[PDB]
């Protein structure tokens, strides 16, 4: 329809060759096109959608997400890659969603289909290596989108799987540090039956105490490098390229 | 990387204490005086361990924080000093 | 890595803090105070999950993880009509009727114990209900008797039922320097319990949260009940990352791990910018310098020389990291932390719910935060110096034995004494920290 | 810079009414706190902030407490402007009515409701991020006028030392009432002069001496004459309403008008006027002013010693008439030997939204000076108090609370309180004098 009305267009200003007016035909089909295009794009492609999803999860915006795949991928995690059930990871990743905000995705018409992108693979790495160190965490698009937004393209940089792959060795250190924390404070709580037994106690303890002061401080090296990137780099540049992407919304009065 | 890789070990090793600490207490349940010395020794040597890596890594955190401030731009400053 | 959060009332301060919390915890999730939300099913999209805090039925009731305990039943009674329909009456337990005050300890104490089956019954029906559960928030508030009793019995029973669960507990000192000739004995009995079992804590003064009630919202009025609703915005504030999560922390393990060094050291001190709740918005970089301001204490600790320690907070609202690290980098100059230590602060991300009032973000002053400092010890001093005098005259200890055999068993001395070393280990284990050399025994055991 | 109103006694209430309505005719606010302005243009040219605070809503709340310890003189006020003042800010001495017309109960129910009446001060100071300062309007002889004007003041100069606390004391034309008046008027000035920022004297004697000729005869009243006082004040803030560029605080208007520590007192003269104003030149207002025929203090002095001069004229004016008119006034003020005289003149603006502008294209303005006879406003209250609290029913009968411990706090107040002005007076005299300076300056 759309192409029929320009053509009409077009025909009624062929006789003036170009004389302007030709330009303010174009003037109005690109607005046009344009808005329809963008309208297009986040009715029916949710394209703002996806690009908060890939932040949150590639870019790994969202905390709770990671965490629960790291559980449910636990001994996916420790298994070498030589050997992985890697058909786990599709029930990983279900239940990584039921886990999160995520699932409010999952659970809802126009939001079901972005969620439904993600989808995990696993880098070869060489053998002896296990999951934590081969788990990627992919997301497919298809055109329309793929044609839009920046990708892992098969002769691209893989821009997000190397990010991941950054971001991903500081969750993997955070991992650590809060499971043996736990494991810490499961034999630390043991100073009440020490009654009878301090004289072969007082010095473990002792020594145990500092060593949970030992361990808080690679704790907070991981916590404040891990979050200046993501506080200083990524959300800051982040902010910046929602707000050109939001120019759409006229959101400014100014 | 190689700080990061670091504390992945270090998480290892702070298990491994972990784990001879547990042992400890289990003897003790057991045994009131026993829960062999050997266990200390081991845990003693596992701390020596992380004691190592600990002045290690700290040693390199430093050069790492030392080259963000002296390399210019005024946000290395502020994350380098930030982490001490 | 985060999970389902239980909240535990021990009495009636903590039920009454409850009405505070229950309410701007539904206020910022956008349900009613009939439990439903108050989104019109016109938008299914949300961004925040309330599931840590509240079951989700297919009525879009949302059902409070909490269970409150009393030996008063109008306190509870009191909640369940103000949020009639929010709350799930079977999470109501009531001790067998009858009355203490003082030697309250001792009583809540005993009907802990005496009904630890009933309690623990309804705490593991709630638990049993979800698979990720993480951890607990207890309102023991130690000024009060049965409420602290209640408290330390409960406390020791979970700690060891619920090894792997965070306990975390709100507990607000005495603002009154006379009644302390009974409130110290239940300091001394409770502060033991949670010196033994707790995994967290946050330390409150009745005293600073009054004035400060009074002072920020500027009105002679003053009282516990326009006060508790500082408490429940500090518990807000806490919990901002779980309920309104980002990438930053979401979780009790998270952050314990990076404000805690030590569990034997697990007492914060809180305090505020200003906020509303149920024109000073000044830059981010004026309120993380005026977060540590002892003015804005929620504790009153002094603050001569103040005893540095892992410094933590959030900052509400959409912020500008370069005033952060400004701040961040004038508060390093300013509060000193020992050689020993990483000497780490953390900022958080404070996002502001989506169903909150629109307010220009650069007007967003707004926050509140914990520190781990020795500036703890002061407040467990003023306890321990009124139960050093009781205790040591014998005055009251021939009046606790309500019902938990105290007197009975002539267990009177032996309770003071272990509870005392245990309240002197932990003031000592901050003053030890204080000084560079805490760390030799390992760093120096060549 | 945020100010405060603090409207003391029924004086000041009624003086804080033809301000206030003065205000909203400069600044075209209604008695309701809205704007009277279409919204069609959203610049308005001017900045009502420091007054009122103008809310998201169309509303501009007069940043000001009302205060008085008979409740009808507010309602007066807040039943005029209906919506324009905000009653939270409204208090009255309930707890008993001031005994008598006497200073010292005016400060013993403002002392027993000095936390009452702070916390109202810090709720308008928390709407107000600059804060800068307060002004007070009262009586100087009133008992809950001078007395309440003495207890705020107390209560000010501590809990904010480095705000601004100004004084527009309204003074009674010396009557049989000063064997009371002027102990007010001593001992509430006692306080003035030790506590008290700049102070500005109107002295009731010259409004009527005014308004005699320019109201409406017979009704020439003195509470009808707020306008002459309202006129000075609003004057006053006419470069902070509607700000050039030159003086644009408090402090700089200050800078040239205070030599000292010392607490002066300053005497107002305006000329010509139009309220409910077509002078010739600025040529003609400036030489006017300097006239006691404009004063509203009456000094009456043919060769004052003046210090510190300062004038502001309003409109077209042309900058050859006030080079003109500073000439000849150069050559015609009398001040010390060791202070080059410095008259400051300062171009002001008209409202936007004065129904007047269209049509001015004609000068006015006021003039304020530092003199040395301006303690003559408070001649006949000393005389009085000289003779009549040496010994009589007037040092002890009128006092209560702190000031009626003993008879000894009201035998030394008293005598401490003449004693504070006339060291006062002296200086003021002493400044007079070349030997001011020519015993510091040379003294090396
Ligand atoms: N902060 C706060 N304290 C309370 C509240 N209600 C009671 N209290 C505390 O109660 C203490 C006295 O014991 P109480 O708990 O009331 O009696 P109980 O039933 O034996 O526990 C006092 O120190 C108060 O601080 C409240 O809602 N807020
Ligand atoms: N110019 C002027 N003088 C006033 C006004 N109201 C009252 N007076 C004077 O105020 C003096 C005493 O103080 P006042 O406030 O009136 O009485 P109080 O409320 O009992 O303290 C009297 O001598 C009156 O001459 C007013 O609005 N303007």
């Amino acid at each position: 329809e759309f192409s029929k009305k320009y053509h009409v267009l077009y025909q009624s200003n062929s006789y003036r060759g170009i004389s302007t007016n030709f330009f303010e035909i174009i003037n109005d089909q690109y607005s046009e096109i344009v808005n329809h295009t963008n309208q297009i794009l986040n009715q029916k492609f949710h394209y703002r959608d996806v690009v908060f999803a890939l932040k949150n999860i590639l870019l790994m915006g969202k905390s709770d997400f990671m965490d629960a795949l790291i559980e449910k991928a636990n001994d996916i995690l420790a298994t070498p890659s030589d050997s992985l059930p890697n058909y786990k990871l599709t029930r990983v990743l279900q239940e990584a969603v039921q886990l999160s905000s995520l699932r409010h995705l999952m659970n809802s018409p126009r939001n079901s289909s972005v969620i439904n992108g993600l989808d995990a693979r696993v880098l070869d790495l060489g053998h002896g290596s296990v999951g934590w160190d081969v788990f990627t965490l992919d997301y497919i698009l298809y055109p329309p989108l793929s044609l839009v937004l920046n990708v892992n393209r098969p002769f691209g940089r893989k821009e997000y799987l190397r990010i991941f792959n950054f971001l991903w060795r500081f969750k993997k250190n955070n991992y650590f540090y809060q499971k043996e924390m736990l494991k810490s404070n499961d034999i630390i709580r043991s100073f009440k039956k020490i009654r009878g037994y301090n004289p072969l106690i007082r010095d473990i303890i002792n020594k145990l105490s500092r060593i949970s002061i030992l361990r808080t401080q690679f704790q907070q090296f991981n916590s404040k490098m891990e979050s200046y990137y993501l506080n200083c780099i990524i959300e800051e540049n982040f902010k910046e390229m929602t707000r050109k992407l939001q120019r759409t919304e006229n959101k400014s009065q100014n | 990387v190689l700080l990061l890789n670091s504390v992945y070990e270090f998480v290892k090793v702070y298990c491994n204490l972990n784990d001879i600490g547990y042992e400890i207490f289990i003897k003790m349940n057991l045994n009131d005086h026993e829960a062999s010395n050997g266990l200390l020794g081991k845990f003693n040597t596992n701390l020596k361990e992380i004691v190592s890596q600990y002045k290690n890594f700290k040693d390199r955190l430093y050069i790492f924080r030392a080259d963000l401030k002296n390399d210019g731009d005024e946000e290395l400053f502020l994350l380098s000093k930030s982490l001490r | 890595m985060g999970g389902e959060i239980i909240t535990l009332q021990a009495g009636q301060c903590g039920n009454h803090v409850g009405k505070f919390l229950w309410s701007q915890l539904a206020k910022e999730h956008a349900i009613g105070t009939d439990g439903l939300s108050q989104l019109p099913d016109s938008s299914t999209e949300r961004d925040d999950d309330t599931k840590p805090f509240f079951r989700e039925n297919s009525r879009n009731k949302f059902t409070p993880r909490a269970i409150m305990m009393d030996s008063e039943p109008s306190v509870i009674a009191d909640v369940e009509n103000t949020f009639r329909g929010f709350f799930d009456p079977r999470n109501t337990w009531v001790a067998s009727d009858g009355a203490s005050a003082g030697n309250s300890w001792a009583n809540g104490y005993d009907i802990g114990t005496r009904n630890q089956d009933d309690i623990l019954n309804k705490i593991d029906k709630e638990i049993d209900s979800t698979d990720n559960f993480e951890g607990f928030q207890l309102l023991h508030s130690v000024a009060g008797g049965t409420g602290s009793g209640l408290g330390s019995n409960l406390l020791e029973a979970l700690c060891d039922r619920y090894p792997k669960k965070i306990l975390t507990t709100y507990s607000v000192f005495p603002a009154r320097s006379s009644e302390v000739v009974v409130q110290s004995y239940n300091t001394i009995l409770a502060l033991r319990r949670l010196i033994e079992d707790s995994d967290a804590t946050v330390v409150f003064d009745n005293a600073s949260l009054l004035n400060i009630s009074g002072k920020v919202f500027r009105n002679p009025n003053i009282d516990l009940q326009h006060t508790n609703q500082l408490i429940s915005t500090i518990i807000s504030s806490v919990t901002n990352s779980i309920r309104f999560p980002s990438y930053m922390y979401s979780s009790m393990s998270s952050i314990y791990s990076t404000l805690i060094p030590s569990p034997e050291l697990h007492f914060l001190s809180p305090s505020f910018t200003p906020f509303t709740s149920d024109h000073k918005g000044h830059s981010s970089y004026d309120v993380m310098l005026d977060l540590l301001d002892p003015s804005n204490s929620l504790v009153s600790t002094a603050m001569n020389n103040p005893t540095y320690f892992n410094v933590y907070n959030t900052i509400i609202g959409n912020v500008e990291p370069r005033q952060i690290s400004r701040a961040m980098t004038k508060l390093q100059q300013r509060i000193k932390f020992p050689s020993w230590s990483s000497s780490a602060m953390h900022v958080n991300i404070g996002r502001r719910s989506p169903y909150l009032p629109l307010q220009p973000n650069e007007n967003e002053v707004s926050g509140m935060m914990l520190s781990n400092m020795s500036t703890v010890v002061n407040v467990f001093e003023n306890a321990c110096n009124t139960f050093d005098k009781v205790f040591a005259k014998g005055a009251f200890l021939n009046n606790y034995n309500v019902g938990d055999l105290f007197q009975s068993m002539q267990n009177v001395q032996d309770e003071f004494a272990e509870s005392r070393e245990v309240v002197q280990s932990l003031m000592e284990d901050y003053v030890a920290a204080e000084q560079d050399s805490y760390l030799d025994d390992v760093l120096v055991d060549d």
